[PDB]
């Protein structure tokens, strides 16, 4: 009897790896990371081959969904506070913050 | 030029030093040290205004950074001098960006003893030079696309900031250029061009047709909204209305063209033809009406080849019914752009000349 939110998490993650949702996400992420002011992290992502970059960005998005939803059931109300708690800690991790923002957008659609 | 940029506003030379020096000399009447430091800063600031706004500017990063630095520096001294209590005798004289028409009215040039006015016109010039550097970029080069995307989003957010702040600390009515409706429309135009750059980056990289369609479809919305706004009250140069109309139709055509390729790959042969027919009628309008302002020949041919080949295959092999447009899944929207917020400092290695005061 999985928690409702845990099931929805695993469903979303499945679509990232196997579905068109994922294909759009890694193309949105590549364009945001392309556009941003260069960091060693951003340069490294951009130098990767497509297949490697797609997989890294899926795996990073998974980590952030699992981090953002990792709750009890009451945090799934006012999900915007999770964004407020987390985002400020990523000011010096610009790649991670970009991926965190997209993970939050994906996560919000289901939990709201 | 298919890309819209904005001409910089012109201003008279101002002795910015004299009234700041006088205030320092009255605050530190015995302070040889403080008088020497801050009066020097005042003369440096007056030279900085002359370098930022007192001359025509090359479309280079170094000229934009000079401009951005001037904006930061005048934001930084606002609290440190009684601008608020109207006790600094400083008049700034600025000329409307949009130098058109008869001359009539009396507000080609406007003079106001207002640091808020100076702030709005300087930020306008930052936005304008950003729009010009972006429009100079070689969009067939990956670094040109990157610079264009950054500078359009900057210009968009700088024009928006002016729209949200210009009326406050301005007293009387602004010139038309910096009016909230004018800069609001300019903001949207820059956002639309920013989204167009992401569509061209995606095109250049031969990314999947699904995302390209969605990038183009988001650009259509932006250009459509800019065009609607610029119809109502048109204050802008005469080329803006037809370029926005053209880009609105061109971007809807691009969305339908790339969606058509996905319909083909998914063996929805009827939808392919439905979407290619829409693309073609949109590009017929553009060719027909906006002949002077955009060249859509290569695009128009591509569509017509794809449509001819689609109809032959469908008539002989597939016999798929051609859907009515109304029964098509709406194309999605991928937003890759935001109006970049203005948070001083916006210049690179910013040192407040009046840091110590």
């Amino acid at each position: 009897h999985h928690h409702h939110h845990h099931h929805m998490l695993e469903t979303l993650i499945n679509k990232i790896y196997t579905g068109p949702l994922g294909e759009e996400l890694v193309q949105t992420l590549y364009l945001r990371i392309w556009a941003m002011e260069e960091t060693p992290e951003s340069l490294k992502i951009l130098q990767m081959r497509e297949d490697i970059r797609d997989q890294v960005l899926k795996m990073k998005t998974e980590r952030w969904l699992r981090t953002l939803i990792r709750g009890e059931k009451t945090k799934l109300k006012d999900f915007q506070k999770r964004y407020e708690e987390v985002h400020p800690y990523l000011m010096k991790e610009k790649v991670e913050q970009v991926i965190m923002e997209e993970a939050w957008s994906l996560a919000a659609h289901i939990v709201q | 030029a298919t890309f819209i940029s904005v001409q910089l506003k012109k201003t008279s030379e101002v002795d910015l030093a004299k009234p700041l020096v006088k205030f320092i000399q009255q605050t530190y009447p015995s302070g040889g040290e403080e008088q020497a430091q801050y009066c020097r800063a005042a003369e440096e600031l007056s030279k900085l205004r002359r370098a930022a706004v007192g001359r025509p500017l090359d479309k280079h990063e170094g000229a934009l950074e000079t401009l951005l630095r001037y904006y930061d520096q005048i934001c930084s001294i606002e609290p440190k001098f009684p601008f608020s209590e109207n006790q600094i005798c400083l008049t700034f004289t600025w000329k409307d960006a949009f130098d058109k028409g008869s001359l009539f009215g009396g507000s080609v040039k406007l003079a106001l003893a207002s640091l808020g006015y100076e702030k709005s016109c300087v930020l306008f010039n930052c936005a304008a030079l950003a729009s010009q550097i972006a429009a100079e970029q070689n969009l067939d080069n990956d670094e040109g696309l990157k610079i264009a995307a950054k500078h359009y989003q900057f210009a968009s957010g700088a024009f928006l900031h002016i729209k949200e702040t210009v009326l406050s600390a301005l007293s009387r009515e602004p010139t038309v250029d910096i009016s909230p409706d004018t800069v609001g429309t300019l903001s949207l135009i820059m956002l639309a061009q920013a989204q167009e750059v992401f569509f061209l980056k995606a095109t250049r990289d031969k990314m999947k047709d699904a995302i390209i369609a969605k990038l183009a479809n988001q650009a259509a919305d932006y250009f459509g909204d800019a065009f609607k706004q610029c119809q109502y009250k048109d204050t802008l140069p005469k080329e803006v209305f037809p370029v926005l109309a053209a880009k609105h139709c061109i971007m809807q055509a691009n969305a339908e063209y790339h969606q058509s390729i996905l319909a083909k790959q998914q063996k929805k042969f009827g939808e392919e033809i439905a979407r290619l027919q829409h693309a073609a009628e949109l590009i017929k309008t553009v060719a027909s009406r906006y002949d002077e302002y955009v060249n859509v020949k290569d695009f128009s041919d591509k569509i017509n080849r794809a449509l001819a080949a689609a109809k032959k295959d469908n008539d002989f092999i597939y016999h798929d019914r051609v859907p009515d447009l109304k029964d098509l899944d709406p194309i999605g929207k991928a937003t890759l752009v935001k109006s970049t917020p203005v948070n001083v400092p916006i210049s690179q290695k910013f040192t407040d000349l009046f840091e110590k005061m």
